């Protein structure tokens, strides 16, 4: 419960075996933002830090100290990812096991609340009272994590022109769904733009593209339609170290040779090496000598410069 | 059959061959006991030459280090396979010996290659779940931490991240009993090992089980070279090291290879009859330099399967020998020779058409 | 059989054309709506040296003239008509060894090229080595080393594929170097394969048989239905792998029908129906199958398969379902397992499992008999005196522990024998004061360990 500024937590069944309420934060000299509460984490959001605490015995766990200050938090349900916006009206993705930040690109302040999709855990939406967008996270591509906003084809920054359709308010978002809490009571359901045709397996290029923006992307080898679809598909499924993927759309591709290399590091599950193999394959060689040279196995730059 | 054929009547180019292609069939189908079975034996079989051909000293290299990293390969894929099964299978397991596997095969995924269909990500995640739920809580922050740098399966992360979370709430203290002890440095192990499953005191390899993986009591130690295996022999039937185990600690000593004992005569007249071990590496007709071990804490029941000849602890071994199929690695049977009496197959395709011939 | 002949035209205002280039000869053939060849000859002292073919198309009506790089062809739009006489557009078909001209301009390079092609079609490739080092195109080393594959040299297409950067090739020819050093096919064979030509692998070792590199070289073009029923016919040792690989593509395409039916065609459904099924969170459908117009074709090989019984038998076994395990294991005649479940119940059920146990003692003393009673027959002139025994039953193990654990340890020791355990033998041997049983069970044993040991313990 918040209430004058700090959060009091305590048990519901009022037992006198049960502990005494607790009250946070600790230090005063920062000021509550949101908090959120999972089954086994309390996470609180000051101005500076985001704390996470383990249910069981409240202790300290996560601490990602927001340099730039913090304006808003929206947690993951699970109470893992954030999604934070900070006082420069800018969004950023925290993975608080790793504690890392990661900058939202293509997010516009003018949406400022945030909700996370209740079926897959690497999307959520950016509304405001007029319309809302989405944000897809990969948590490992070989640019390392990364949070994007879902941009329509053949627009690389912009998004397309969106004359608001009057009267609905945004509520929850489940499979690409939005349930709205319209003024009389009843739930509305819009579905997202981003989201339309994604359940249908005939060629079809918008399902490809759907499924494809939202890394949904084995989903999206059932809707190819050209070979320039598949070997777009072929270098994203590379781009996110996926293997299996990657050979089973090079198999229609015609490319025996590269099949056959990838099927030898279809098991490697070291990040180092996968991020090596798949830039030396793409042919960026020198990435791939220090992607190598911190992994675990560092001599294959030298087979590699050889 | 064919294969057993085939190990009977010699020819080994065809055996050879059929080796392979159902070695390589076992791998892709992630039939790891079987494929462990099959490299295991794959080495003994890099020693067999026609009669007809006599090789050079430079084709019994090239044969002895394929039957070395055969060796090495089945070991992996033997140590694997339960780890993969309790990863994906919905079964559970033994929680001491699948703790004690992930362990090992840590120690063995480190700086070496990676058989084909061995994921670091099974590994670390059964490693870091049985840690966590065994109370080695250091090793399981350990393996979680170093879990980030690998990836999984796209339904693993979520219960992945609340354990890393969870875990770094329970405080920092293992337990000694769940820990290994290097014997030869007398020393626990705490870090994880390196690779090689050396000791990270004094170097040393574990010298395991291979069911439940525990480090037996035995210490490797090779014979200096003014003796051979033959007069090691010799020197057996026929007949302090407290101040010189404090000298292999010193240090200075170049820490980038390891170091064995040294054997000399008068230490192995002084060595009792029953504390020593003789290992036999049959990868088949090569000459290979017999290894020898020591063991010092008779309380511990160890064995060597002479088909296999890897050390077992010996009731484990025996329970395990009770499944129908011998050794659990190279599928040796006692009391019989290595040609069996191969009418049993002439038999069991009687009994095939018998069982045609029913109805 | 011909039909004209040209010789390579130097272009107008053109005087700095190259030697060579002036000795190269096309010629317009057709096979006894016709094939269209043109061939091409280095017009050399010593005779004609044959460089090239060229099919083609039915809109390239004929050869007109050439000029080096070119074919120029009256040919006829793909879409055109050829009936009309007003479609006659002029092509400059490129000639083979003249890909990535990227420079009309390009001279040096041309010429250096010409001359590749001249030392190619004269063969001794160690100065053609030398013709195409001034060039820097790298369509030029790209057919130096299609040249090295037609010819048998490596060691210069190292350097070939190597100084293109395609480290995937490079990686490949190592890897085939390294672990197939014997062979020199093999390597030619991966050396082709990198070069995006893919119809040269079977013709390479097709007969002398290397079946298996061929299948997967079948499946990595995508033809599935193709090397499966190749391998059904004529390699009958990898038709698991197929399967198998076709299961895998079936998984990453999500399509859990087609991936369950060949894991289960693959004979691995012991591990990876359940696998699938498991991560699929569909193990309502498993529990019903294993207690619709399609899903006839499932149920009609799902409820029997041995091994599916066997998994879902050890599956509830460890969800702490013992009766439905000992159901399941019956109706998978695991007879270890049973057992151990009997004599592990509370009251264990200690004489269904020595039921089960003497059951299989008898199998195993059938077997044994009838395989002396079969060699017995030269066993009538030839005194062996083999001591085969039958075959030892390790579901008696947990027998004998029952009565390990009930003091009955001379019945144990029986059924101890019985199962090969002879450390477990003596061990119950060593309480009875008995010497002999110890010895001759160490004998038994036929590991060294075992006498190794029993021998001082013997002494004292
Ligand atoms: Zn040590
Ligand atoms: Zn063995």
């Amino acid at each position: 419960v918040v209430y004058d500024g700090r959060v009091q937590l305590s048990p519901i069944r009022d037992t006198p075996e049960a502990a005494a309420p607790v009250y946070f934060p600790e230090s005063g000299d920062t000021r509550l933002v949101s908090i959120a509460l999972s089954e086994v984490f309390f996470l609180y959001a000051t101005t500076s830090r985001v704390s996470v605490y383990a249910l069981h015995n409240l202790q300290q766990v996560a601490t990602f100290t927001c340099n730039t200050g913090l304006k808003r938090a929206f947690a993951n349900p699970a109470c893992t990812r954030v999604a934070y916006v900070d006082d420069s009206s800018e969004l950023f993705n925290v993975n608080l096991v790793t504690e890392v930040a990661n900058k939202a690109e293509g997010y516009d302040p003018d949406q400022k609340m945030v909700l996370w999709d209740q079926a897959e855990a690497t999307v959520f939406i950016t509304y405001d009272s007029e319309k809302c967008a989405t944000f897809v996270n990969t948590p490992h591509s070989r640019h390392g994590a990364t949070c994007e906003s879902v941009l329509v084809k053949d627009s690389s920054e912009d998004n397309l022109y969106t004359p608001l359709p009057p009267g609905y308010t945004p509520v929850t978002l489940f499979r690409g769904t939005v349930v709205c809490q319209t003024p009389n009571g009843t739930l509305e359901t819009v579905p997202l733009q981003t989201h339309n045709n994604i359940f249908l397996r005939t060629p079809n290029a918008e399902a490809f593209y759907n499924n494809f923006s939202l890394n949904r992307l084995r989903w999206s080898s059932n809707n190819i339609t050209s070979p320039q679809e598949a070997e777009d598909l072929a270098v994203k499924s590379l781009h996110m170290l996926d293997v299996e993927l990657a050979i089973r759309v090079y198999r229609q591709l015609s490319q025996p040779s590269l099949v056959l290399c990838l099927e030898k590091i279809r098991h490697i599950h070291e990040k180092n090496l996968l991020l090596g193999h798949v830039s030396m394959i793409m042919g960026y060689m020198k990435d791939a000598q220090n992607f190598f040279l911190r992994s675990s196995q560092p001599l294959r730059a030298l087979e590699m410069r050889r | 059959e064919a294969l057993e054929a085939f190990r009977a009547a010699k020819w080994p180019k065809e055996a050879m061959r059929l080796m392979e292609t159902l070695a390589t069939n076992s791998v892709t189908c992630r039939k790891f006991r079987d494929a462990a079975f099959y490299y295991i034996h794959l080495a003994e079989e890099y020693g067999r030459f026609e009669e007809t051909e006599k090789p050079t000293d430079v084709e019994k290299a090239a044969r002895i280090r394929r039957s070395k990293e055969c060796v090495r390969r089945a070991d992996i894929y033997y140590a694997f396979s339960g780890v993969y099964a309790h990863t994906t299978q919905p079964l559970p397991y033994n929680e001491l010996s699948l703790f004690r596997t992930a362990k090992y095969l840590f120690g063995m995924c480190a700086e070496s290659a990676i058989p084909i269909n061995v994921g670091k990500g099974a590994i670390l995640y059964t490693l870091s779940r049985i840690a966590n739920r065994l109370e080695m809580v250091r090793t399981a922050r350990a393996v979680f931490e170093k879990l980030q740098g690998v990836i999984l399966p796209v339904s693993m992360m979520e219960q992945v991240d609340i354990e890393t979370l969870l875990v770094r709430s329970k405080p920092v203290k293992d337990r000694d009993e769940l820990l290994d002890r290097c014997f030869r440095c007398n020393q626990l192990i705490a870090q994880l090992p390196m690779a090689g499953d050396r000791c990270p005191n004094c170097f040393h390899p574990c010298v395991r089980s291979f069911v439940n993986f525990e480090c037996l009591p035995l210490v490797e130690f090779v014979l200096a070279d003014e003796l051979t295996d033959e007069e090691a022999e010799r020197i057996i039937v026929s007949g302090p090291f407290f101040t010189q185990l404090q000298y292999v600690l010193r240090p200075g000593r170049p820490t980038a290879t390891y170091q064995p004992f040294v054997a000399s005569a008068d230490i192995l007249k002084g060595f009792r009859r029953d504390e020593v071990f003789i290992v036999r590496p049959r990868y088949g007709t090569l000459p290979v330099p017999n290894r020898y071990y020591r063991l010092m804490r008779s309380d511990v029941s160890v064995c060597l399967c002479n088909g296999c000849q890897h050390f077992f602890i010996a009731e484990d071994y025996e329970a395990e020998c009770m499944r129908g199929s011998g050794c659990p690695l190279c599928r040796y049977r006692p009391g019989k020779q290595v040609s069996r009496s191969m009418k049993q197959i002439l038999f069991d395709m009687e009994t095939a058409a018998a069982a045609s011939k029913t109805s | 059989i011909p039909n004209s002949v040209y010789w390579n035209t130097p272009e107008p205002n053109t005087t700095t054309v190259g030697e060579f280039e002036y000795i190269l000869l096309a010629c317009e053939t057709y096979q006894i709506q016709r094939p269209h060849n043109i061939v091409t000859f280095f017009a050399t002292h010593d005779g004609l040296v044959l460089q090239n073919f060229a099919p083609l198309r039915r809109y390239q009506i004929c050869l007109v003239g050439l000029t080096i790089p070119d074919f120029l062809l009256a040919s006829v739009k793909i879409n055109g008509d050829p009936n009309n006489a007003e479609d006659y557009v002029i092509e400059q078909k490129r000639l083979r060894d003249f890909e990535g001209l990227k420079s009309d301009k390009d001279v040096a390079v041309r010429e250096a090229l010409m001359k590749f092609s001249y030392y190619a079609t004269i063969g001794n490739m160690d100065e053609a080595y030398r013709c195409v080092k001034s060039i820097k195109n790298p369509a030029a080393w790209q057919g130096l080393a299609r040249l090295c594959v037609t010819s048998g040299r490596l060691d210069v297409a190292a350097v070939c594929l190597a100084t293109m950067e395609d480290c995937v090739a490079a990686r490949a020819l190592r890897e085939a170097k390294e672990d197939y050093p014997d062979d020199q096919d093999v390597q030619l064979a991966t050396l082709a394969l990198g070069l995006s030509m893919t119809e040269e692998a079977v013709e390479l070792l097709r007969k002398s048989k290397r079946y298996d590199l061929l299948t997967d070289v079948y499946m990595a073009c995508g033809k599935f239905e193709h090397a499966q029923r190749h391998s059904e016919r004529f390699d009958r040792a990898r038709i698991r792998p197929v399967a198998y690989k076709y299961a895998q593509f079936m998984e990453s395409l999500q399509n859990m029908d087609a991936a369950i039916m060949w894991y289960y065609n693959a004979k691995c459904a012991s591990t990876d129906v359940p696998r699938i099924f498991f991560q699929t969170n569909r193990m309502h459908e498993l529990r019903q199958l294993m207690m619709g117009e399609q899903q006839s074709t499932f149920a009609t090989i799902f409820p029997q398969n041995r091994e599916l019984l066997l998994w879902w038998a050890q599956h509830s076994e460890r969800r702490h379902n013992v009766q439905e395990a000992l159901r399941f294991y019956n109706a998978g005649e695991d007879v270890y397992n049973i057992v151990r479940i009997l004599c592990s119940l509370t009251p264990p059920k200690l004489d269904s499992a020595l039921q089960l146990v003497n059951k299989e003692m008898d199998k195993a003393k059938m077997r044994f008999q009838q395989q002396q009673a079969f060699a017995a027959t030269a066993s009538a002139r030839f005194g062996d005196d083999d001591h085969g025994e039958p075959d030892p039953v390790g579901s008696a193990y947990f027998v004998a522990q029952l009565y390990e654990r009930q003091g009955d340890d001379q019945l144990a020791l029986q059924y101890y024998q019985a199962a090969g355990a002879y450390r477990s033998g003596v061990r119950v041997a060593w309480k009875m004061e008995q010497y002999g049983v110890v010895a001759n069970l160490a004998m038994k044993s036929s590991d060294e360990r075992l006498m190794l040991e029993t021998a001082m313990a013997l002494e004292k």
